[PDB]
């Protein structure tokens, strides 16, 4: 029966592997889907892609003209010339900085004109929220509430602000200890939001050429203002601009232009309006004062290292999953690691679990947590990344 | 594909016989209905003649376009190779699922409508960055250490071979691992050994070639490096000699240490990207660890730090037995004298000594080594 | 290689047996002692399962075949002395000595005669000498003998004793893993007469081990998932005494009683309810047993406890069964109101604020049908015990503005408000019973029905208010006068008020819409094996519907009154008793596709599956039987709701490759209705597959069907990322899918998820997977939901209030004697392990742990930690008493 | 940069940050508890032993300032050694000049005067708790590395100081006897020590109006441990 | 010094990670004391070879192999010409 186990199943599962393949006769795509669903509309609704609709390639509007339409059209570089396109739409949708689907001989209007932007910024929207909440971020509760009344009630009911006649704050900086802090609560913010959440990492804005970063900042602000309200996240603004310190030969101008132009874009001359932005960095002392101006940096969320209560709370947060002999001494563990950061604490619980699974155990003990903490905080104490960065220098 | 997962019974049982009979009967009615669909409704034949009509509707050449935007309703703007973009239609059979911006698409030659998507013809640097075959001997080849071996098996090999222990632990395996120590102790080889052992896809590039001749190309380079790392498999990525990026300056770079700092901030983002990372594991190796920025070394970005000490003499004799195993040695030689022949010797040193002794024996066409071969080997190899 | 010299066993056990004429004759010392030495050497060395090439099991037999061909198949002078010491070497390595068709001659070596017993020298074996021997014997020899004549001379009684001893062998060799092979071998022998082996093994497993009554138990239930026709019937009914005789668990008696009641007989779990009255052990588990007895899957049990009002704690047992003992309503006022749920959230409608500035100008929606959706805006959110004090004013003035059907709609949506609040809800509905509009008054009568759905109150306020309207002169109060009453009195299957609504079929008035929904309401109380309901419908069908068979209002509701409630019972004679008298004309044989599967809720009947498919797949019938092929596929969505999660995989496989792949009007109109019932949690397979046919509406069909495909796509679990797609469906739904026919439909889809963002169970997977109700209200909802103007004028009678048989969502609770404990629980993923090892975890996702109520959801098997000494049921069902003590936790 | 911590740099806003770093560094030491009652003053420290090799007698924190004043130790012990030596010699020369015993406030003010003086280049990583009796009765003074000395009736310093201070707020009042105060202090010490209480796991001292500086109640404290 | 860094990535590529044999690297340079310590691990470089300035015999031989290809005259005594130059280079 045991060595004879392999005599019943094979006789039917090999036959299964025959008929499933025999049904699987719509495959080998290399640029297709199952053609019963790919070419599910392989009827005449294929021919109507040909004779009703014709090419209608892209175009670019240049200038208007008086009375009868006679607008001027760029293709991309092909030719630069003046026609009247057609008459199936009222001549009020034509504004400079727009793209119509225009033929080569008839020049049909086809569709109204959408703006053209970089595909990179379209990719740059994340449209995915990480599975982190506002509950599993503990140790920074007053930082939590300070960011709660930045990205909620403007997104929720505005009648309170209208009733008090108060415009909500716009420029908010969130900052904390290096390494532990703003990033994961930013994922929580993106989890709890509803409108778009445009990511910006500061290192990617630098380009091979000069001034392109200004162009993509303009494009991202344009596609943001297509929405009623949309969230902007900024990471590591220290590299995207420190200060204007030029001396002799030009130094780091290529990023300076980008930071100053975004400074021009945030303040003055009909701003974004209903767009909420936020930035987080690693060192705040090196930022430019003009970027530090309120109206772009109104709120100043600063996270510090938790004293004891935040440490106990994060010990609760990461360690509701591992096996223990019921009783714990998490508060004395927190007392054992006074100047310790949150990801360090999660690393401590991780290594405690690793020590438990060393030979055969299934539940870690208090001395296992001791064996975690001593070989984390006071055996890897040589680097620890803290001391030159608690001064942020 | 994706029929049903069930491996629970694996025995002579109705919990297997019942399942197999029901599924084979399900395949039976599937076969009977598909026999229905081309017997009393053959049309012409309806299997490949429809494909033939599509292929006729497909143009003979490929006016290959680049995708830059999407519109849902069976058309979009595509950019031609010459640069004059078009707002062509799509095909019903254009399989509108694997469409992505910046991708090659088969268009018509006359109306240039989106006929289909084009599979990428591989990629240049994925071939360069991917190690093809297993390098050399497995963990039996190191000898002497026997401690960091268990640790790195626990952090890397153990999650793959035993994806059960952490489940009853309810815990996450460690993510980032630094190997450090004096040079020549066996970091990039320990790298070779773990590359041999693993079955996952392996990536390797040294930090020295992370410098580049323009602005932003380094951060961009790291970006699609990790993009290739994510898009293939559960993968292990190995960077060696990271400290070079902070120590050795150059003039080929357009920007100085500033662009280096920008690359550093990008990779600090990349190790702790708030976007969903997944099952990508990270192994580092660097001798001069103190010159690195310590925020790279942090928990959450780096979980383990492993020191590689200078070998002990009882480990030295183990290396002597390991490396001189396959070679023919005469009785006149002694490893014990050569153990303390240098106070400060490395594992590269002994291999270089034995290889030089081999070539010195090859000078006189001799098959076996003698003691004077090592006695003349030591000053040639070490002493200059 | 190394062979020769050390081959002593291929020499001396090769020379002696080859000279079997020289051994048995003229050398009796050799034939006895050398065979005894071969026996006691091989039985210790070559008779344990170590490898294929054993030293005598494979090695000596290379020549040993000619040592075996004439050693003892032919001696012709056999005695007692040469059956213990001559059936001594050749009996052991015979399945590898002989070829595969040794099954016929399996008797000739070992099964001839053992030296006393098989276990005498089978004790040093693992699987081969006796276990494989018994497997082959019961698989083929006992099968062929017991096929027609079990006891001829020998192959029964010795086989009976052999089965008896191997029944203990499956545990004594190792009581860890191959104990589950005892049901394997018990099912292999006498498959159809499984009871004959089951009674043999029953008391043996009862005397086997007290703690071993659980792995064989779950192996039995896994085999009881599906089997042959009589096989599951006998297996479950013999399975029922197992958690009672040896094990004193006795709380799975309810679910086993359910599994044994409807397939086997009618009053089988009624006898088990009597047995529940017998097993008056400690009352916590008793009360938890009767927790299931009304308000989880089935009720109607209020007469079996008042035996001269003598049952101990009768008054508490009745308050539990009745669902009137607010264990989910006090829960409702205490759990989610006090944490996250306000009375007036009202946001998903108000979430439609972002999309107005995409595509240009906004506020283009100016239709009136969208106000119907506004009903659900105060309707769907008001589930789970909210309140709208004059927040139905948008519905109030609209109830004084237009749309008679909309007045009925709002007044019926009021009954969704106060679901299960029988004592407070009547006072809120009272203000409408006094309306000058028949639509508002009828909707208030339907609201009184909805409030009582699944709750048996001693004052009968549904029957007592709705009775006076059942035969009312008009229709608003006449037609809608009865729908709520069946909803109120569905599980409490009371025949007295059923007789009161019987003459509505006998009214013989023009009730083309009304008599159909009367069959819905009567079947809602009772369908299947219903004496008066079957007769009244079939006679009225001949009286009017025989001379006119035109529109689906006629014969899609009277077939629903025949057997939908008794769809669990699969004797199929209710199909015979309901169809064979009405097989007259094709539109009257149109209901035969209903009645055939109206005994086929859930089982394994792939043969009955394929006959509903192959005989009527498409056939190009050209508008005469095509709708009946639609109904057959609409009767293919069931039998797959709980196919041990197995037929769903092939079901979604065949649906993709048949209907939408290459189909017809069958696959173009109601193909996606199977997905509308198949899953209720939502997985990314169909969550992407449906919008392929939904977001691309393909309006060549009467797109309301695709809209109905979009609408019932919201069958999934309430919290999801799926909001964004159906919000993006709102983007395409602004211009396309016009407000004149779809505006109420799309918005209904988003709020289907965000009802009480919880409180959903009609999936028919109760406890772990078990059945109960969940269909008598669900099946009407999609049956009348084709595409056409049925869902607009006549659908609004029901489509708002069709399915209100939801019975909670959450389970993780405490329910102490003080009913306020906060004992530490631990949520975890659904059970994945069936037969792996003794310390198998029940689940895998062990990370997150609360101690207070949360979301049970579909794919979860919350048990909890800390070992709080909760021996009450340990089988889930949300009302564990937690009889706390200290078993050293 | 390194010029930021040159000698004397306050803050972007606020006082000197390096003395604040001494304040956070004082939590990296064994705790101490002190109670001032009219019946007497009680002090208790944790030995914080790591192995049974070294003798607990050499593990010394509590010392005698003079015959009527004692004190504990916290933070860096070698930093405490200089301050204790100077306090002893200033008390002795004050007795020499002034032929009398002083108040605890004079000693506390003197060590506060030395605390700011920068041995230079950093504040001392030590916080002391002076306790004893003088002409006005029992006295207990708390001192910090910033030098701001202050009087306290009950105090807990070192690691885990704030939880012990919270329990002191819970249990301490005015009319507690010396035995009651000692028992409460030992109770709180028991719930804040990570290891089981042993004979040499901790250390206790007391000052009475009648008796002089007590000799650490050695081998008598097992009576007040075993009873509770 | 970019020559040295190229030797870094090449030599760490050819250490077992590659699969195609029969590939080796040759380096020509001067003043070996100036190159980095990275190439100075004895396992990095298999062989290092010095080229001395030519002496009298080497100078004469190089003079011969270059004077092979001109229209000379019978009787030269290139030994004198070689010893005239004090060995500049080859
Ligand atoms: N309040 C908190 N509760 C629990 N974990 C926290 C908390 N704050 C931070 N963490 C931990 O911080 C780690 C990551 O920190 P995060 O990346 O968000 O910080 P940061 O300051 O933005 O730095 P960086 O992005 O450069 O790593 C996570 O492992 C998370 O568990
Ligand atoms: N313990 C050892 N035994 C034998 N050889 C060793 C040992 N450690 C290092 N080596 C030698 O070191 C050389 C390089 O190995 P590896 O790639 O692991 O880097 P490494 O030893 O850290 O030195 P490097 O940084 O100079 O490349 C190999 O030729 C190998 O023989």
């Amino acid at each position: 029966y045991s060595r004879q186990i392999k005599q019943v199943e094979d006789d039917i599962q090999q036959l299964l592997k025959k008929i499933n393949e025999l049904t699987g006769i719509k495959e080998s795509d290399t640029g297709l889907a199952p053609p019963a669903l790919w070419d599910l509309a392989a009827d005449k609704q294929t021919l109507q892609s040909e004779q009703p609709l014709q090419v209608a390639r892209c175009t670019k509007i240049i200038n208007a003209d008086s009375e009868d339409p006679k607008y001027i059209i760029n293709v991309k570089q092909f030719a630069k010339f003046v026609v009247d396109l057609s008459d199936q739409v009222a001549p009020t949708d034509i504004e400079e900085g727009m793209r119509v689907g225009v033929d080569r001989n008839k020049y049909q209007i086809h569709i109204p004109l959408p703006p053209k932007i970089d595909p990179t910024v379209t990719m740059m929207q994340v449209e995915e929220k990480p599975d982190v909440t506002y509950s599993d971020v503990g140790g920074c509760k007053e930082q939590i509430e300070k960011l709660r009344e930045v990205v909620e009630t403007p997104l929720l009911h505005p009648e309170r602000f209208v009733n008090l006649g108060i415009e909500p704050p716009k420029g908010v900086l969130l900052f904390g200890p290096p390494g532990t802090g703003k990033t994961l609560c930013a994922r929580a913010v993106a989890n709890r939001t509803d409108a778009c959440f445009i990511r910006v990492i500061g290192s990617e804005l630098v380009q091979k050429y000069v001034g392109e970063g200004a162009r993509m900042v303009r494009e991202l602000f344009e596609m943001a203002r297509t929405k009623k309200a949309c969230l902007i996240f900024f990471d590591e603004i220290d590299a995207i601009g420190g200060a204007r310190f030029d001396d002799g030969a030009g130094g780091d101008n290529e990023v300076q232009r980008t930071m100053l132009e975004l400074i021009n874009q945030l303040d003055g001359f009909d701003p974004r309006g209903n767009i909420k932005v936020l930035m987080a960095t690693n060192r705040p002392d090196t930022l430019d004062p003009a970027l530090m101006r309120p109206g772009r940096l109104d709120r100043k969320i600063e996270f510090s290292l938790p004293d004891l209560e935040g440490r106990t709370h994060i010990f609760k947060i990461h360690a509701r999953s591992m096996s223990v002999e019921r009783d714990i001494r998490f508060e004395l563990l927190a007392r054992l690691c006074p100047n310790s950061t949150g990801a360090e604490i999660r690393s401590v619980c991780t290594e405690a679990g690793m020590f438990a699974i060393r030979a055969r155990r299934k539940i870690a003990t208090e001395k296992d947590f001791l064996e975690a903490v001593n070989k984390v905080i006071k055996s890897y104490a040589k680097f620890s990344a803290t001391p030159r960065y608690m001064t942020y220098n | 594909a994706s029929k049903l997962p069930l491996v629970t019974p694996h025995t002579q049982c109705r919990l297997k016989l019942l399942k197999l009979e029901r599924i084979k009967d399900y395949l039976l009615m599937e076969e009977e209905f598909i026999r229905n669909q081309e017997q009393m409704k053959p049309l012409e034949e309806k299997q490949e003649e429809e494909r033939s009509k599509v292929d006729d509707l497909r143009g003979t050449p490929m006016s290959v376009g680049t995708l830059e935007e999407i519109i849902d309703d069976n058309h979009a703007i595509v950019s031609t190779s010459v640069g004059s973009e078009h707002y062509v239609s799509i095909l019903s059979f254009v399989d509108k699922d694997l469409l992505e911006p910046g991708c090659s698409v088969l268009l018509n030659h006359k109306v240039h409508a989106v006929i289909g998507v084009l599979m990428d013809d591989t990629d240049p640097l994925v071939t360069v960055m991917k190690v093809e075959k297993a390098p050399q001997e497995t963990y039996a080849d190191i000898g002497g250490l026997d401690n960091q071996i268990q640790e790195i098996k626990e952090s890397v090999e153990l999650p793959l071979t035993h994806p059960e222990y952490y489940e009853e632990m309810g815990i996450k395996p460690p993510k980032g691992v630094i190997l450090y120590g004096p040079p020549g102790t066996g970091k990039t080889l320990l790298a070779k050994a773990v590359a041999n052992q693993t079955s996952a896809t392996f990536l390797r590039v040294v930090g020295s070639e992370l410098i580049q001749k323009y602005l932003g190309d380094g951060p961009k380079l790291v970006r699609e490096l990790f993009r290739v790392a994510e898009e293939h498999a559960p993968s292990i990525v190995f960077i060696d000699e990271i400290d070079a990026i902070g120590t050795k300056r150059y003039d080929s770079n357009s920007g100085g240490e500033r662009e280096i700092q920008r690359t550093m901030l990008e990779l600090l983002n990349q190790l702790d990207g708030f976007d969903s990372r997944g099952d990508v594991k990270v192994i580092m190796a660097t001798n001069r660890i103190e010159t690195l920025d310590p925020a790279l070394i942090r928990p959450g970005r780096i979980d383990r730090k492993i020191e590689f000490p200078l070998p002990d003499e009882k480990t030295k004799k183990r290396i002597f037995q390991i490396h001189t195993s396959r070679m023919t040695l005469a009785d006149d030689v002694t490893l014990d004298d050569l153990i303390m022949a240098k106070d400060d010797l490395s594992g590269a040193d002994i291999k270089a000594i034995c290889t030089e002794a081999g070539l010195m024996a090859l000078r006189e066409r001799r098959m076996k080594v003698t003691n004077e071969d090592f006695k003349k080997s030591k000053e040639n190899v070490l002493y200059k | 290689m190394e062979e020769g010299g050390r081959d002593k066993a291929p020499v001396q056990p090769q020379q002696s047996p080859a000279a079997a004429p020289g051994g048995t004759d003229e050398k009796p010392s050799g034939k006895e002692r050398r065979d005894a030495g071969d026996k006691d050497k091989e039985q210790e060395l070559s008779e344990e399962d170590k490898q294929l090439q054993d030293e005598l099991e494979m090695l000596v037999e290379r020549l040993g075949e000619k040592d075996t061909s004439l050693y003892r198949p032919a001696l012709e002078e056999l005695r007692r002395q040469i059956r213990s010491s001559t059936t001594s070497m050749t009996s052991v390595p015979k399945p590898l000595k002989f070829l595969r068709p040794h099954y016929g001659k399996l008797k000739e070596i070992y099964e001839n005669m053992a030296p006393g017993e098989n276990k005498r020298f089978a004790a040093d074996i693992i699987s081969v000498l006796a276990m494989t021997m018994s497997g082959e014997r019961e698989c083929l020899k006992y099968r062929l003998v017991g096929s027609q004549e079990e006891l001829a001379s020998w192959g029964h009684e010795y086989v009976r004793h052999l089965a008896g001893e191997v029944a203990k062998e499956w545990q004594e060799l190792d009581d860890a893993e191959k104990v589950q092979r005892e049901p394997l071998l018990t099912l292999v022998k006498e498959i159809v007469p499984y009871n004959m082996a089951h009674n043999a093994e029953h008391e043996a497993c009862d005397l086997l081990m007290e703690i071993e009554q659980v792995d064989m138990l779950e192996k039995d239930i896994d085999e009881n998932a599906y089997a042959k026709v009589c096989l599951y019937l006998t297996s479950c009914v013999n399975y029922v005494p197992e958690p009672e005789n040896s094990a004193l668990l006795r709380c799975a008696l309810g679910v086993f009683r359910k599994f044994s009641r409807f397939p086997e007989a009618l009053r089988l779990a009624l006898m088990l309810n009597d047995m529940e009255l017998v097993e008056d052990i400690f009352t916590s588990c008793k009360d938890v047993v009767v927790q299931k007895q009304m308000a989880f899957m089935l009720g109607r049990h209020g007469v079996f406890l008042e035996l001269s009002e003598d049952v101990e704690e009768y008054e508490d047992l009745t308050e539990i069964m009745s669902n009137v003992q607010l264990n989910s309503n006090f829960l409702a006022l205490a759990r989610e109101l006090d944490i996250m749920e306000p009375k007036v959230p009202d946001d998903i409608y108000k979430t439609h604020l972002e999309n107005n500035r995409f595509g240009g100008s906004g506020s283009q929606v100016d239709s009136a049908r969208m106000n119907l959706a506004s009903s659900f805006v105060n309707g769907f959110v008001n589930a789970a015990f909210g309140q709208d004090k004059l927040l139905t004013d948008d519905g109030n003035k609209w109830l004084y503005k237009n749309k008679d059907h909309g007045m009925l709609s709002a007044a019926a949506s009021l009954g969704m408000i106060l679901l299960w609040d029988v004592d407070g809800g009547l006072t809120q509905i009272d203000k409408y019973l006094y309306s000058s509009e028949d639509y508002i008054k009828s909707g208030a009568l339907l609201a009184c029905g909805i409030v009582n759905s699944g709750v048996r109150n001693e004052c009968d306020p549904a029957l007592a208010l709705l009775s006076d309207y059942v035969l009312h002169n008009s229709n608003t109060m006449r037609l809608g006068s009865i729908f709520g009453l069946g909803l109120a009195y569905a599980g409490s299957n009371r025949e007295d008020v059923l007789t009161l609504l019987l003459p509505v079929m006998g009214d013989s008035k023009s009730s083309m819409e009304v008599a159909g929904v009367t069959a819905l309401a009567c079947g809602m109380i009772a369908v299947g094996s219903c004496n008066g309901d079957v007769t009244s419908t079939i006679l009225q069908t001949i009286m009017e519907k025989s001379e006119t068979e035109l529109k689906d209002t006629y014969a899609r509701w009277l077939p629903l009154g025949l057997g939908l409630n008794h769809l669990g019972k699969g004797e199929a004679i209710e199909a015979i008793l309901a169809a064979l008298e009405v097989v007259s004309e094709p539109f009257r044989s149109f209901a035969n596709t209903l009645v055939d599967v109206c005994a086929y809720a859930g089982s394994g009947n792939v043969l009955k599956v394929q006959q509903l498919l192959h005989i009527c797949s498409e056939h190009f019938d050209s508008k005469e039987k095509e709708e009946d092929k639609d109904k057959k596929e609409k009767k293919d969505k069931d039998k797959k709701e709980a196919p041990a999660d197995m037929g769903a995989h092939q079901g979604v496989a065949v649906l993709g490759i048949a209907l939408i792949a290459m189909g017809e009007e069958i696959g173009a109109e109601m193909a996606l209705r199977t997905f509308g019932h198949l899953l209720r949690y939502g997985e990314p397979t169909l969550r992407r597959a449906v919008p392929l046919a939904l977001a691309l509406i393909s309006v060549s069909n009467p797109r309301l069907n695709i809209l109905d495909t979009l609408s019932k796509f919201s069958h999934d679990a309430d919290p999801e990322v799926s909001y964004n797609s159906i919000f993006a469906m709102g983007m395409v739904g602004s211009g396309t899918n016009n407000a004149r026919l779809a505006a109420m439909l799309r918005q209904l889809a988003q709020y289907h998820a965000k009802d009480p963002n919880n409180l959903f169970m009609v999936r028919l997977a109760q406890g772990l997977t078990h059945l109960g109700k969940g269909t008598l209200t669900l099946c009407p909802y999609h049956s009348d939901r084709q595409l056409m103007s049925q869902v607009a004028v006549a659908g609004l009678l029901t489509v708002l209030v069709s399915f209100l048989d939801v019975r909670n969502i959450i389970l993780g609770k405490s329910h102490y004697v003080l009913y306020g404990l906060v004992a530490a629980m631990q949520p975890r993923m659904l059970v994945t392990f069936d037969e792996e090892l003794r310390p198998l975890p029940v689940s895998v996702r062990v990370g997150q742990a609360v101690d207070v109520v949360g979301q049970a959801g579909k794919p979860k098997t919350i048990t909890g930690f800390q070992t709080h000494t909760t021996p009450v049921l340990l089988a889930h069902g949300e009302r564990a008493e937690l009889a706390t003590e200290e078993f050293l936790p | 940069s390194e010029y930021d911590r040159g000698v004397n740099t306050f803050s972007p806003e606020g006082r000197l940050f390096q003395v604040e770093y001494a304040i956070e560094a004082i939590k990296l030491g064994s705790t101490a508890i002190g109670i001032q009652t009219s019946e007497g003053v009680c002090l208790a420290v944790e030995k914080r032993i790591t192995s049974p090799l070294m003798e607990p007698s050499s593990i010394e924190k509590i010392v005698e300032i003079d015959a009527h004043i004692g004190c504990a130790m916290s933070g860096l012990i070698a930093d405490a050694k200089t301050l204790i030596d100077k306090a002893r010699v200033e008390t002795q020369n004050h007795w020499f000049t002034y032929n009398e015993t002083m108040t605890v406030e004079s000693v506390t003010q003197a060590v506060s005067n030395l605390a700011l003086q920068f041995a230079m280049s950093r504040p001392f990583g030590v916080a002391l708790l002076f306790g004893g009796v003088d002409e006005k009765g029992p006295q207990l003074f708390h001192m910090d590395p910033s030098g701001t000395f202050v009087q306290c009736d009950a105090r807990a310093i070192g690691s885990a100081s704030e939880g012990a201070q919270s329990s002191l707020q819970e249990v301490y009042h005015k009319s507690m006897t010396l035995k009651e105060a000692i028992k409460s202090s030992l109770i709180i010490l028991k719930q804040v020590m990570e290891e089981k209480l042993n004979a040499t796991n901790i250390e206790l001292a007391t000052v009475q109006p009648g008796q002089n500086f007590h000799m650490f109640t050695k081998e008598e404290l097992e009576e007040v441990i075993k009873d509770i | 010094s970019e020559v040295q860094r190229t030797m870094l990535e090449l030599l760490n590529q050819l250490d077992g990670f590659e699969a195609t044999k029969n590939i080796k690297v040759i380096m020509a340079t001067n003043r070996i004391d100036i190159l980095d310590s990275a190439l100075l691990r004895p396992g990095r470089i298999d062989r290092k070879i010095e080229f001395p300035p030519p002496n009298e015999e080497a100078r004469l031989d190089i003079l011969k192999i270059h004077s092979r290809k001109m229209n000379l005259t019978r009787g030269i005594n290139l030994r004198k010409i070689a010893e005239l130059m004090p060995g500049a280079s080859g």
